[PDB]
């Protein structure tokens, strides 16, 4: 009762599904009680694996993506992860990152996500500018969501997000839709003239 | 489209009376249940909910709510149209999926929160209508 292995919460979801977890598309280890803490090698075994919903776990560090060759939605949510790191094995097919409700200040490392399509985070610990224009590299990156970390919430705090949409497509210049609400033209013209 | 799981979300705000909130404030300690009802409005919100986290609640384990940020949205006397306004269809697939895990625990039903509480245990219709409309539009 005090953590969940992988090897463990994917016997739960087996259970609950009636699905192999090495078939399934949709592995489902979100939630698990006790807390899963630790990613491990077991997950090299989910290879038709394209969405690995784990959040709503007690997950410090990313790590053991190795042999996901199908992974596109990766769903870390609600865990205690503080940095972004360990994602080679997974950068050429990974479209989405769900990250919300982390503890994660520094987009260091984003950058090898080459393929990411959305990203959602919502809820961490970013405080400063600069680490979005560490997504600026992000050549596929639509849609973003930041509502919740300190950055947005100074803008909120103040009336003021709509000088925050700007600042961020003054970096972003080519993004879709940010916290669900899309981009829309009077805001990439603003964010024409202040780049 | 998906009018019957609006028609329910609305249905459950309606419920709602602005006493039921204000005695609510006045409990020293609200039923543990009740807790996890707002954390399903918080996590729609994109509000703080605390890591996750179990504790015993007759015989079975579940989330421990966020209820300081539940009484910070309540104390808003805004509230009750807030949600009324709730722009459903920003809802994203990873909102669904996080609150999944209170939808998981066998004792999270609005008879068991409605017998706990009263009238506010229509949240958790409208956090379950919210998350079924989602799924539906798409
Ligand atoms: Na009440």
């Amino acid at each position: 009762a005090k953590a969940t292995t992988i090897k463990d919460a994917i016997r739960i979801f087996e259970e609950r599904k009636s699905v192999v977890a090495t078939e399934a598309e949709k592995v489902e280890l979100h939630g698990m009680i006790p807390p899963i803490e630790k990613m491990d090698a077991t997950l090299s075994t989910l290879k038709a694996c394209k969405h690995l919903a784990l959040s709503t776990n007690n997950i410090e560090k990313i790590s053991s993506l190795s042999g996901m060759e199908n992974l596109r939605i990766l769903s870390l949510g609600r865990n205690l992860i503080k940095k972004i790191e360990n994602l080679d094995a997974v950068a050429d097919t990974l479209e989405e990152l769900w990250i919300s409700y982390n503890q994660i200040a520094s987009l260091s490392g984003i950058e090898k996500l080459v393929n990411l399509r959305v990203l959602y985070m919502s809820n961490n610990k970013i405080t400063n500018w600069g680490e979005i224009d560490k997504l600026a590299a992000l050549d596929k990156l639509e849609d973003l969501l930041l509502a919740g970390n300190p950055l947005y919430n100074d803008y909120k705090e103040n009336n003021a997000t709509s000088e925050y949409r700007i600042e961020v497509v003054k970096r972003l210049p080519n993004l879709k839709k940010l916290d669900g609400m899309p981009v829309d033209v009077d805001e990439r013209e603003q964010a024409n003239v202040a780049r | 489209a998906a009018k019957p799981a609006l028609d329910a979300a609305l249905e459950a705000l309606n419920s709602i009376k602005d006493g039921d909130i204000k005695n609510l404030k006045a409990l020293k300690k609200p039923p543990q249940i009740i807790t996890r009802i707002f954390d399903c409005v918080l996590v729609l919100r994109m509000l703080p909910v605390t890591k996750a986290e179990y504790t015993d609640e007759k015989g079975r384990m579940v989330q421990v709510g966020n209820y300081p940020e539940a009484q910070k949205m309540m104390n808003q006397m805004s509230f009750l149209q807030d949600l009324k306004d709730f722009a459903k269809e920003q809802i994203n697939d990873e909102t669904v999926e996080l609150l999944e895990p209170y939808f998981m625990s066998e004792d999270f039903t609005f008879e068991n929160a409605q017998k706990a509480s009263g009238n506010v245990a229509g949240l958790c219709n409208w956090a379950e209508s919210m998350a079924k409309y989602h799924n539906v539009a798409k």
